[PDB]
């Protein structure tokens, strides 16, 4: 069964939380990458590749 | 009879592209294949 | 849009083929049982 | 009608020299599409083949 | 009781005959050039942090018709999880993450947000012991007070250790406006000691066959044909009709992999592959020539990828690390 | 009386300063890429039967946007006569014929006949001990009841060994319904012990300046920029004005020999060509990058050469062979 | 005019972080295409050098 | 001075030349490449670069 | 005075042409300019 | 079109200034006798 008052909330949550992954996605990534990499990079080598 | 009908403009396409797989299906099955190997 | 009575006339086969689908998948997956039968 | 026999050999002479000369520039270029790379890798495939061979002489 | 089907079961020599997806993966996807072909200049700087757990980064830089300019790539992977997301020019997000249920369940996802079209995608794969079945879902929707979507089920079986047969269900509705669309191809694969050939039977009437055959160690070749058909496009009633078969090989050398095809409209393609000495680098040269039209396409790319690891550190790792890609 | 003047100038350290057309040859022939660049594939398959007298065919092939899609060249030369002739794809001839009266006067010729537009150009050359001079006809005609064609006189002049002047003279008129149109352009060109530089003031008040520096024996650099100015175009009395400059190098290697060059307008290009080992054959890479719309021109070439020379057998001969290019 | 203010700097990063992006492409991509030409033709003439170098210490 | 009868003349000639070279120039080349190169190729070879 | 004519529209790009030439020919025909020589 | 007299004028501004063109090759080419002079 659907409402009206609950179809309205869900619709904006997926909204949220599209939005959320959109933007915190890869910086996600990237935080498990460099946390628990075998080594841990120093920071500059992160996002600078072949310097 | 069908024959004419054969070559048509619409099965024309079909047609040519059944025969280029049914030959290169058996030249790469017959020993005409190892042509392609080099060494 | 469509009447009412032809989207459940849609829905019904709709089903039906996906009813259709999984007979078939059962009837694979019991296949190899009667190919050894032979 | 001496015109329109002129005409048809004109006419087929052309169509089929003209059909020549794209079969040539076909068969040409696609010889060299593949021709030219293919004989550019093949050639250092043999080489490394030789000097590892070669190698293994040496080794013995 | 289901111990005794087992049982039975192996008593036959069958395996596990792939996917749907992969049921002619030899033929269009290591020997032909269709996923591969490109234009104008690219390349790809990638580096490598780790593989236990693999993290990895990349950049891609395109020009020429080849219009998106840059991607930014990043990957991580383990046993149980692997992560990626691209994030072209324009902001458009591409994802993809997998999370292993166990040795052969899967849940694959993958979502594209921003630009075009916004689009999620969820499928549930299982690769049995002597099959493979498979449950995708787009864009799935049940907010219209009904289901909504695409929902599409895959299933390949062995029947004899040689032959597998299987087909693929599919069920969408656009809306609870109109009532839903169904349908259903049938596939089949055989595999000799040196040939595999193919068939797909889809929904359309359209027919696609393949047949792939190793040569040697090194030399791969293989055809494919498509036949389609359209609903009377002479606007007079009828059907009209149409295909194309492409033919190919694959050779593997030493520092390079060349591939070479011939399309039936005369389109004639080249892709040759060299990596430079010791160094990473590896430059790709495309080429593909239309006879009918005589006009040509080209594209050059260069692959780079640096790297802060011991191999033999991770190696080990790495070898039995089963990141579910 | 003559001689008297010979023997004054021999006092002189003065020496040929080349043509007019040449003033910039080490900026805008040998470093800068704007007459090498192209797009699209391309092949120029060669053969040459011999030495002394020189005789060559050659075929050239092209695609992409590089529409003109062949051309067969024959070309014959010798110590008093250079014969040569393009006939591409549509049939149009572009041919050269340049005849030797002496050891430093010739007499070019270079017809083009059949597509857009049929041309004639004769030109009489003369490269004196410490001048040049040289007088052109384009499709001159007298048959319209008087002179008329394009008539240009070209003169460079050695003051001082390092410092060359001189004037290149116009007339035109394009039928005898409207009077003659006569321009002049001043050239100038300097040349130290490791740099040159040149400057054109043109008819239209356009400057063109170059400099050319010889770093070493490999490696070469040179600038030139472009000043215009055109009449009113703001509809509104007044002048627009416009330039270019571009910046160049040249390393020659082993082989290989690179060339890149960037322009005031943000256009970056490069051109490598590299030469296969023992075999005659010689690749070209040429990619063309446009910063400021990130679109790219790419394009490859393969040049071959047989050959059925003895080289040993007429090098003898070609060495001291000069012929009248 | 709190919306005013934000507007302008959001304005301002967008813009010079979008230039900041462009510049840092340009540089990138012109770095490639003569980096990756030149260091191909340089690294040989280099080969070269050092072989016929190492030629005259054998003859020698 | 000139005169319409001397134009006309004069002018087709001028076409005539042109349309003489147009088709008959290479092949003037190549007869004097193949009669005095120093060794005569076989004919075959004229025409086929790269055999 | 005339610095504000000096960027008008229509002497941009000449003005900036003569500036990138003018630093050429310094940077060549300086000791930085044995920068571009590798060996 | 033109008038008359106007391609008179036309032609003799044209010859005048190859006549100027020559004038100054001239001087060129005497131009190193000069310069010896200092
Ligand atoms: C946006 C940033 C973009 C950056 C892109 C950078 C691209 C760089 C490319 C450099 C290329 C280069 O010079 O390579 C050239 C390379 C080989 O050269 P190599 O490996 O040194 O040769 C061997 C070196 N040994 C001796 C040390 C081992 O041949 C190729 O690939 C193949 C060229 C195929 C040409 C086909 C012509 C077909 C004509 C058809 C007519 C109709
Ligand atoms: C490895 C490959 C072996 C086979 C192959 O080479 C290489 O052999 C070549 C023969 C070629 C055809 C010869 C003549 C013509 C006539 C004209 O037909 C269109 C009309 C035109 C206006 O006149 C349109 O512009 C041009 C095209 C066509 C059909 C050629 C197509 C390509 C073909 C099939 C080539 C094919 C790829
Ligand atoms: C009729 C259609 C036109 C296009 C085409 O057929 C179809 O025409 C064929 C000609 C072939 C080449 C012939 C000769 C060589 C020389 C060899 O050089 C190593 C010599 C030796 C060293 O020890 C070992 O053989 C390498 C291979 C190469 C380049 C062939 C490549 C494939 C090509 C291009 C084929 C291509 C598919
Ligand atoms: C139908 C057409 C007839 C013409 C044609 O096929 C198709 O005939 C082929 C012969 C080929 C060459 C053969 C040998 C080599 C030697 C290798 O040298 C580096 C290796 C090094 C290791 O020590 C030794 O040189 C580079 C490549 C090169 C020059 C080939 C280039 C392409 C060529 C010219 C092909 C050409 C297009
Ligand atoms: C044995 C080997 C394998 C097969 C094969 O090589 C030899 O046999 C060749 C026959 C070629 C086709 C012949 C006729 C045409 C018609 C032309 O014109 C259509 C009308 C309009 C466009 O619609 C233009 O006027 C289009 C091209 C096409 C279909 C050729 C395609 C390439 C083909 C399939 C070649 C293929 C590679
Ligand atoms: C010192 C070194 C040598 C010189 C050099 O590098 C450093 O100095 C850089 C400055 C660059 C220019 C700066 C500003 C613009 C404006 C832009 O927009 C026009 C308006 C419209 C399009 O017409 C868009 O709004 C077009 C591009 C242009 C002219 C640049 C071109 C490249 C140049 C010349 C570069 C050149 C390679
Ligand atoms: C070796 C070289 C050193 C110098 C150099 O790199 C390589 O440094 C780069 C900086 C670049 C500029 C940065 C920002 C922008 C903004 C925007 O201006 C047009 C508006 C746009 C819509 O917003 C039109 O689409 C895009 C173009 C422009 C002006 C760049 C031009 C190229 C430049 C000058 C490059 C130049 C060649
Ligand atoms: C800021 C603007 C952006 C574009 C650009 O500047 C302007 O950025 C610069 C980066 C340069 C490269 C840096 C590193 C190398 C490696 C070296 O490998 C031999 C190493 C050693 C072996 O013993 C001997 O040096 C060969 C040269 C190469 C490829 C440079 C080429 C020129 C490049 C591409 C320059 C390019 C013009
Ligand atoms: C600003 C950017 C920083 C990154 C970058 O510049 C631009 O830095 C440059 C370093 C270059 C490599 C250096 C060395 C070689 C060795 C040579 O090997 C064959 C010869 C063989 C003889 O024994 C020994 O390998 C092939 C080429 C290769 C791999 C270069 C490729 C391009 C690279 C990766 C360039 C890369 C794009």
């Amino acid at each position: 069964a659907l409402s009206e008052e609950s179809k309205e909330r869900i619709g904006k949550l997926i909204d949220i939380s599209r939005v959320v992954v959109h933007y915190g996605y890869l910086p996600l990534i990237l935080y498990l990458g460099y946390t628990r990499s075998v080594p841990r990079p120093s920071i500059i080598r992160l996002l600078s590749p072949l310097s | 009879s069908t024959y004419d009908s054969l070559t048509s403009s619409e099965n024309a396409s079909v047609v040519r592209s059944i025969a280029f797989f049914g030959a290169a299906v058996a030249f790469l099955s017959s020993s005409w294949g190892e042509m392609l190997v080099v060494q | 849009a469509l009447s009412r009575e032809e989207l459940q006339a849609a829905e019904a086969e709709a089903t039906f083929t996906i009813q259709r689908a999984v007979f078939t998948a059962v009837a694979l997956y019991l296949s190899p049982f009667v190919i050894d039968a032979v | 009608w001496f015109y329109h026999k002129y005409s048809t050999t004109t006419n087929f002479v052309k169509s089929t020299l003209s059909f020549a000369g794209r079969a040539a520039w076909a068969v040409s270029v696609s010889g060299l599409l593949i021709g030219v790379p293919f004989a550019i890798a093949f050639a250092e495939d043999q080489n490394y083949a030789a000097m590892e061979q070669e190698a293994r002489m040496r080794e013995l | 009781a289901f111990n005794a089907f087992q049982e039975r079961r192996k008593q036959f020599g069958l395996s596990n005959p792939g996917t749907i997806e992969t049921i002619a993966r030899e033929v269009q996807r290591d020997t032909l050039l269709t996923n591969y072909m490109f234009s104008g200049l690219r390349a790809d700087v990638t580096k490598a942090f780790s593989l236990a757990p693999l993290f990895q980064v990349s950049h891609q830089f395109a020009m020429g018709e080849r219009l998106n300019p840059y991607a930014f790539a990043a990957l991580y992977g383990t046993n149980q999880i692997f992560a990626q997301g691209n994030l072209d020019n324009e902001g458009a997000l591409s994802t993809r993450f997998n999370y292993r249920w166990g040795d052969r369940t899967i849940t694959k996802t993958q979502f594209s947000i921003g630009g075009g079209q916004d689009m999620a995608q969820f499928e549930h794969e299982h690769l049995g012991d002597d099959f493979s079945a498979s449950l995708k879902a787009i864009n799935p929707s049940f907010l219209d007070g009904g289901l909504t979507g695409i929902f599409v089920g895959d299933y390949l079986q062995a029947v004899t250790p040689r032959l597998g047969l299987g087909l693929q269900a599919v069920w969408q509705r656009q809306g609870l406006t109109q009532g839903p669309d169904t349908a259903i191809s049938y596939f089949a694969r055989y595999k000799a000691g040196d040939w595999v050939a193919s068939a797909q039977l889809q929904a359309q009437g359209a027919l696609n066959t393949s047949f792939w055959k190793k040569l040697t160690d090194r030399v791969q070749a293989g055809v494919d044909m498509t036949l389609s058909v359209a609903p009377s496009q002479s606007m007079m009633g009828g059907l009209t009709k149409e295909g194309i078969t492409t033919f190919g090989a694959k050779y593997d050398f030493r520092m390079s992999t060349f591939r070479a095809q011939i399309d039936s409209k005369g389109k004639l393609s080249c892709l040759l592959e060299k990596r430079l000495g010791a160094a990473p680098v590896t430059l790709t040269f495309a080429a593909d020539v239309d006879h009918v039209t005589q006009q040509a396409k080209l594209g050059m790319s260069v692959s780079i990828e640096a790297s802060d690891v011991d191999l033999q550190e991770q190696q080990e790792g790495a070898q039995s690390l089963n990141i579910p890609f």
